[PDB]
This record gives structure tokens, sequence and C-alpha cells, in this order.
RNA sequence: AGGGUGAAAAGAACCCCCAUCGGGGAGUGAAAUAGAACAUGAAACCGUAAGCUCUCAAGCAGUGGGAGGGGGACCAGACCC
RNA sequence: CGGUAGGGGAGCGUUCCGUGUUAGGGAGAAACGCGUGCGUGAGCCGCGUUGGACGAAGCGGAAGCGAGAAUGUCGGCUUGA
């Protein structure tokens, strides 16, 4: 019972190639190099999904800081966050920063009535 | 007449897509905040116990807004409770998790489709509390 | 002496296209002569 | 092409092999199978090694005969073709019916090929008896 | 050519107009929600559309650098070029203002920096390192001193070059950008002006 | 559909001629007048031209006989040169080692094209944009409209 | 080392380019996107055509974010380049 | 519930056999190339084009049964040009 391989090889290497078919140069069209590269692509994806969570937060913090410094001359992000928790107020950084963009009136309003 | 007809039939023109109440809120669901406005849908974590078509009220509304917006002193405004309807509980698009280590023959590939839920917001119940906005 | 890798692709295209442009120049010149062939030349 | 593998199978003693066959040349036959079904003709030439007979005027087949010698037109000669014995069958022309052939020993010493269904003899044509 | 060109342009205008009428685009000021209600701007972090940040609409600033601190000024300048100034910040794009510096040759520096500080450029040769002092260079080309201090604080990379151009240093007091009405620059620091 | 009868694919092939040396010549005549092309190919300084010239003239004669349209109308639309069937001689070299030299071949193809077949239809669409003459529900706007197919 | 035109050679009369080779019409055939280098015809490699896009850039070439542009004879906050 | 050597458990496919000269198939099988289905994965499953006759399951069985590395090996085709 001789068993030729035939079908089973490139039916998977097509699927391997389906990933890399946006890649630039040799990486897109060379079997074993595609196989080497796909892995690395997936690894960089998995790695950067966790970088995502901290990096968006880090952007938001900068946005909020930039927004809040335009009020009083000496008022600053660090103080602002502790002033939120002093009054018991569970707005997360995403919302705060995005309202700071899309409706600065509302940040003015939150800033006004947190101080007292 | 004919001039106004055929062209009108072929290339159209758009109307202001709905009435809209235009009064936004900020809800907390799966330990995760969302700006939420009525007549409008959202994706969330799969709500354990929720049916396919089944209306619900979200009682964690940390903010409301309009012409005269209204923050919160504590958490939740007080008796404000957002009114919504569950649509469907389909799974998310596949995220490929891939463990890899260099040279150790340790390639380990594993998909993951997190179950989510689609919900449609019907209306914000009015606040009647702490009017800010100057 | 010897090449370290192959140029492989894209670079070889860039190299060949200039050579084909040599051909283009010759074509222009040969086109110009055909009008000279028509009428006069004494 | 001629095709190299597909030729007369030589025996051990350098001679091609042949098939007994129900049919002979001085014979009228109806076609059972193929494109020309039901048509009634005669056998003319008979290729033994293939089991293929040649019926006169039946396999109507065009041929573009190119001019052999001079600068002239040639012409499209519509010729016959071969046809396999299994497809043809032996017609009576009394009841005008097909058959399946069988042998019998007659009072006249010779052995002959009668039919089934109006079992009438088919053995007094060509060289003859 | 002419016939087919005009006809093509008549179609290009119409197809341009067909899309311009498909979903519309604000500026800043604004209120959270509107009668757009297309893709979710609200639960997806803001990212600027080119329609916003065009180079004409950008603010301007002027710094008179006389009797100042070189580094302390430069940090604020860098900030105001980046856009960390503005709430609408984005690391990937420049949404920051311009800066104009005047009396760059009268900028001040603490300690014994007027002699001891060296500015080095290396030609790119086996010999040529050329090293000259703060004051020696200031006598010749004072523009650099501010310019060099600023470029060191801007993010080096494809963007770093583009948004460097926005700095405009000058030798003297007067500047040729009266057309733009460049306003005065705000200055977070106590040490920023020199003791005198 | 947009053409189909605006052409005749004469494909003279197995020409004993390297593909790159054929692409020197054929890259110049991709989209020219046929008259002009012939004037070029006889004066050009290349071995490459002769078999190309033969195929251009054969293609144009073919077009004039078979489909019966004017040689003064037509142009060279798609010229294309592909790899043929390679032959391999094994030549000797110094010191006993041996290397191959190849006799390369080619497959040349030329698609000619009449300018003015679908001109009656195209010149009629000098009619300016907001027109939509809705006669047969949509009808025959099938003649290289060229600029857009924005028909949503 | 070098098998597989078709069921049947029906293997292309005639016309055109033309010294040949070969090609396009015609004709045969179920099919000639089966023409003898002929059956299914993958990859590398070589092109041709269309959509976007690089000439102050620095790059194991991907990945997360995504400006601006383009769609698919099927009206999507959806999807693809 | 990190994991190299390494041990244990649970699977997917490959060709062939029993069931089966099964139904499914010249109103289109095997193949070949594409999928805005599915699965933890190996893989599965529907599609109408090219293709022109083979041949799924399910329950079982057996191996010339899975490849990227061997200065592997045979064939093709590059680079240097």
């Amino acid at each position: 019972t001789r068993v030729k391989r035939g079908y089973i090889a490139r039916r998977r290497r097509k699927k391997i190639r389906f990933f890399a078919s946006s890649f630039r140069g040799a990486h897109s069209r060379l079997t074993r190099t595609i196989a080497q590269q796909k892995i690395r692509a997936l690894v960089s994806a998995h790695r950067d999904r966790d970088r995502q969570k901290r990096d968006f937060r880090r952007l938001w913090i900068t946005r909020i800081n930039a927004a809040i410094r335009e009020r009083g001359v000496y008022y600053n992000y660090s103080k602002f966050i502790h002033d939120l928790y002093k009054r018991q107020l569970l707005l997360n950084r995403k919302i705060l920063a995005q309202i700071a963009i899309l409706n600065p009136n509302c940040i003015y309003m939150i800033y006004n009535e947190i101080i007292k | 007449p004919e001039y106004n007809d055929i062209i009108n039939q072929f290339l159209p023109k758009k109307g202001p897509p709905p009435p809209r109440e235009e009064i936004f809120a900020v809800v907390v669901i799966g330990s995760r905040q969302y700006i939420v406005i009525p007549g409008r849908w959202i994706y969330t974590q799969r709500l354990k116990g929720a049916t396919v078509n089944d209306k619900i009220v979200l009682n964690k509304v940390l903010l409301v807004g309009t012409k005269a917006s209204t923050y919160i002193g504590t958490p939740i405004v007080t008796n404000a409770a957002v009114h919504a309807v569950v649509e469907e509980q389909l799974l998310d698009d596949k995220v490929i998790v891939f463990k890899y280590k260099k040279k150790k023959n340790y390639r380990r590939n594993i998909g993951h489709r997190q179950p989510i839920t689609r919900i449609k917001i019907t209306g914000i119940t009015g606040y009647e509390d702490y009017p800010a906005s100057t | 002496a010897v090449p370290k890798k192959r140029t492989s692709i894209y670079k070889k295209r860039i190299r060949k296209n200039i050579w084909k442009k040599k051909g283009y120049w010759a074509a222009l010149k040969a086109f110009s002569l055909a009008k000279s062939l028509s009428t006069g030349n004494s | 092409r001629i095709k190299r593998w597909e030729r007369k199978d030589c025996k051990p003693n350098s001679l091609p092999k042949l098939h007994k066959r129900h049919v002979k040349v001085g014979d009228t036959v109806k076609v059972i199978s193929g494109g020309e079904k039901g048509k009634i003709g005669e056998i003319s030439k008979i290729h033994k090694h293939n089991s293929t007979v040649i019926i006169k005027d039946l396999n109507f087949k065009t041929k573009h005969v190119k001019s052999k010698e001079e600068g002239e037109q040639g012409q499209i000669i519509k010729i016959e073709a071969a046809i396999h014995s299994s497809n043809v069958m032996l017609i009576l022309k009394e009841q005008e019916v097909a058959d399946r052939v069988g042998h019998k020993i007659l009072e006249d010493v010779r052995k002959v090929r009668y039919l089934i269904k109006t079992g009438e003899i088919v053995d007094t044509p060509d060289r003859w008896k | 050519t002419k016939c087919t060109e005009e006809w093509r342009q008549l179609k290009e205008a119409v197809k341009k107009e067909f899309a311009i009428p498909h979903v519309p685009l604000d500026q800043r000021w604004m209120f959270t929600l509107e009668e757009a209600t297309g893709p979710d701007i609200w639960n997806t972090t803001w990212y600027p559309k080119s329609a916003d940040h065009v180079p004409t609409d950008k603010k301007w600033y002027v710094v008179d650098a006389t009797d100042l601190i070189l580094g302390r000024m430069a940090s604020t300048i860098a900030i105001h070029i980046r856009g960390k100034n503005l709430a609408s910040y984005t690391p990937s794009v420049d949404m920051g203002a311009f800066v104009i510096v005047v009396n760059a040759d009268k900028v001040a520096v603490s300690g014994k920096k007027r002699t001891q500080k060296l500015y080095r450029r290396h030609s790119g040769r086996p010999g040529g390192l050329k090293e000259e002092t703060f004051d020696q260079l200031q006598k010749r080309i004072p523009e650099r001193i501010i310019e060099h201090a600023v470029r060191g604080m801007l993010p080096k990379g494809r963007l770093g070059r583009y948004l460097f151009n926005h700095l405009k240093v000058y030798k003297g007091a007067e500047h040729p950008h009266q057309a733009q009405q460049p306003i005065d620059l705000p200055l977070r620091d106590k040490r920023i002006r020199v003791e005198k | 559909e947009p053409g189909k009868c605006d052409e005749i694919t004469t494909r003279g092939y197995s020409i004993s001629m390297s593909v790159d040396k054929a692409r020197r010549v054929i890259d110049q005549i991709r989209g020219r007048s046929y008259a002009e092309t012939l004037m070029i190919l006889e004066l050009m300084p290349y071995r490459a031209c002769y078999p190309i010239f033969k195929l251009i003239y054969s293609a144009a004669a073919n077009a004039s006989h078979n489909k019966q349209f004017n040689k003064a109308n037509l142009i060279i639309s798609k010229a294309e040169v592909n790899k043929g069937i390679t032959l391999k001689k094994v030549k000797p070299r110094a010191r006993g080692r041996s290397y191959m030299i190849k006799r390369p071949t080619c497959h040349i193809t030329i698609v000619l094209r009449d300018i003015t077949h679908f001109d009656s239809y195209d010149k009629f669409l000098e009619s300016l944009t907001p027109k939509k003459l809705i006669a047969l529900l949509g009808l025959m706007s099938t003649g290289r409209r060229r600029e857009l197919l924005c028909g949503r």
C-alpha cells in the first residue's frame, strides 16, 4: 500500500500563503519563507494586543493632561485624578479623554464643580 | 417636467436620518465604560442569563448630558436607569493566540472567539437631580 | 569576485528597464530618419 | 498519429492475432449501437485484428484531401469508415428484423449459421453454396 | 483630446458632487452627538481627520528670547510645536502650532557655558571634527544655537523633520511674519527669565 | 464585451530570439499607428525587428483580408513577448569542467485594434453629463466608455 | 532518460501574410480556451492589463493604531484592496 | 493551567480493504484553483467556474501515512547579466 502524498501538502501551504498575501517582496510568494514569516506576524499580533491596552491608556492620559492644564495656571493631571477620587467619581480615562475631545464644555463643567 | 423626472429617478438625495432625542449618557456594563445615546446599538460582553429579544435596564449610569448637562457627585446620578433591549448573543471574530519561543520547537497555535452581546438602546429616563452647566 | 546574495527581483527589473530605454532611444532616432528619407537630401 | 503501443499483437511466431466473429463479408447488417443506429447496409471489407467491419455508405466522414502533384484544388472526399462488430447485427430482409446468430449441422454435411426468430439460414452468398 | 477631456471633466465634477453628499464633517467647538450618527466616534478613541488639522488653520506664536534661558524656553517651544499644548493631541500627526523666535543672539545661559560649551559637527572625514564654543559660534551664526537646541528636543524620525520646519529663528528683533498675526507664547516656569 | 470585434490576435510563435532582446523592440511599439510602426521597424538597427516586422505586416494583412477594415485606421493595442521552449547545448571550458549555453526562444503575440469601429457610439456621447437617455431600460453604452463605470 | 489528440485521422480541401517556418479565416469534430510542442495542467520563474501608492529617505520588512484614495450588475455604522 | 530534554492523555488527516457492483455522479465525480461558514487545532463544510469520470459518509480495519532543514536526492526554473 504505497501512499503518495500529493493533495495534503499545498492544500495547507495555500492557507499558509493566504495570510501572507499582503506582504512585500519575497515574503509573499516563497513557500518556506512564507512559513517562516507567518509565524512572526502572528507573534507580533499577539504581542501588540497587550501593548495596545497600555498604550491607548497612555494616550488618553496625555489627552486629559493637555485638556486640564488649560484651566488654572497651577492645575495638573496628577492632582485632577486624586480630586476625582476625593469626591468618589468612577469615570475611567477613556470617557474622560474622549469627552475632552468631543465636548470640552463637559470637561469645563466637571472641572467647575469638582473644586468647590 | 421630464427633465426633473429621469435624473431624480436615477441619482437621489438624503433626509436627516431620524428624529433623535439627543440626550447622551455614560453606562458601565462589564467593568467597561460606554457613552450611550438612544436609538442606537452597542457591543458588550455576553450577558449571562439574557434571552435573544428581552428588554433590560442598566443601573450604572455615571453621567448624563443635554443642553444643560448633569455630572454625578457620587457614582450613579440617583434614580436614573437607562432603558435597552438585547438583540443577539453571537460570538466575536476569531483572535489567533500564538505562543512562540525561539528555537525550542515550541509553536503553539490556538484560536479564541470571545462571546459577546448586541444591545439596542431605546431611551434615557430623565435625571431630576444636581443640575450643573453654567 | 563573487556575489553574496541574489538581486532576486525588482532591482533586476530596474536594471533591465534602462537597457530597454536604450532601445527606445534608438527607435526615436530611426523614426527621425524616415522623414529625412522622404524628400530632398542633395 | 499512428500510436506506437496500439498495433497488431504479434504471436510468438511473428503473426497478428484475430477474432472469430459472428459476421462474414457477403452479409447484410443492421446497426444496433452508435450514431448511425437502425440503418441497414452491407459489409465490404473486414479488419480481423480490431473486430471492425467496413460498411459501404454509412459512416459518412469528410476528408480534406490536399493536392498531390500540381497547383490544383484537390477536393473534400466524403469517405466511409470502420465500425465495430459488437455494434452491428445480422438483419433478415424477409421480416426485416435483427437477430442473434447460432450454428447448426445440416443434412448437407456443412455447418451453417441460422438465426433465432424466423430461424432462416444465412450461408448461400459471395463465393456461395 | 479636447472633446474627451472636457467630457471627462464634466463627469469627474458630477461624481465628485455625488459623494460630497453622502456624510458630513464638522470642525471643533461642537456637541457630543449630532445628526451624523454614522460609525462610532464615541467608544472608539478619537483620531484626527485631515479636514481638521490643515496648515493654514494652525496657530502661531512669537518668543522674544532676550535675557532668557536657552533650555527652558526650548522645552516649551518643543511642546507647542508638538501639540501637547492641545487637548486634541495625537502622536502620529502634527496638530501643533508654529513658533517664531527673535533676538536669538541675545539668549542667555547659566554657569560658565558661554566659554566651556562646545558645539561639534564632524564633516564625515578621517580628520574633520570641527568644534567651536557657544559665544564664538554666536558671533558668527546665532540662529543655530536656538535651532539646534530645539531640534534636539523634537522627536527624531520622518515627522521630526517635517515639524522642525515650523520653527523660525532670527538674528534681530524685527520679523517678517506680520501677516499671520502671531500671538505671544505662554510660559510655564519660574526659572525661565534670568535673575536680572 | 467592451471590444471583442476591435482586434485580431495574430500570434506568430517559436521565433528563435531571446525574450529580452525582443522586449527591447516591442516595448516601443505598444500603442502606435501601424503605418508609423512599419517605418520604424525597417530603419531600426536590430536583428530583433525582422521577425517582428513580418508579424506586424502579416497581422495587418490578416486584418484587412479576414475582418475587412482599413490599415490606416488600426493601432497595436497589446504587444506581448513570452518565454518559449529552451534548448541546452553543453559546451566545454578550461580544465575539464563543462557549462551549458542555452538557445532561447520566444512566443510573440500582437493584438491590433481599429480606432473608429465604436466611434459612432463614442462621438454620440459628446452629449454632456446629466443626460441618462433611458430608451431600452439602459441600452448600448457598450463601446469603451473609458473614463468611468460609476453605474450604482 | 524519454508513456496518455480523438469515439473515429474526420490530422485541417480552399483563401489571405508568404522563399520557408509558422500564423489568421474556412472546413471537420461533442470540444481545436482537443491542432500534432496536441488529455487534467499546481508552484517557482517570465510577462501584459487595471485600482491605489513611493524620488529627505534609515529599512528581518511585519505588527497595533490608521490619514487620503479606490470597490462588488446585490441600497452595510458591514466587508475587501 | 510558563516551560527545553523528557513522560502521560485526547484527537485530525493520507491511501488502500470490509460494509458496497450503496447514493451521489456527462442536468458534471476525482482533481485544480477561491470562500464576509464552522473548530482549541490538525482539519471540516457549502460554493459555481476550469475539468472530464469516478466515487461520500457512518461504523470498523491496515499501513511504502503527514516534511523546511540531512554541503539530502531527482526534476524544473532563477540570480550573477
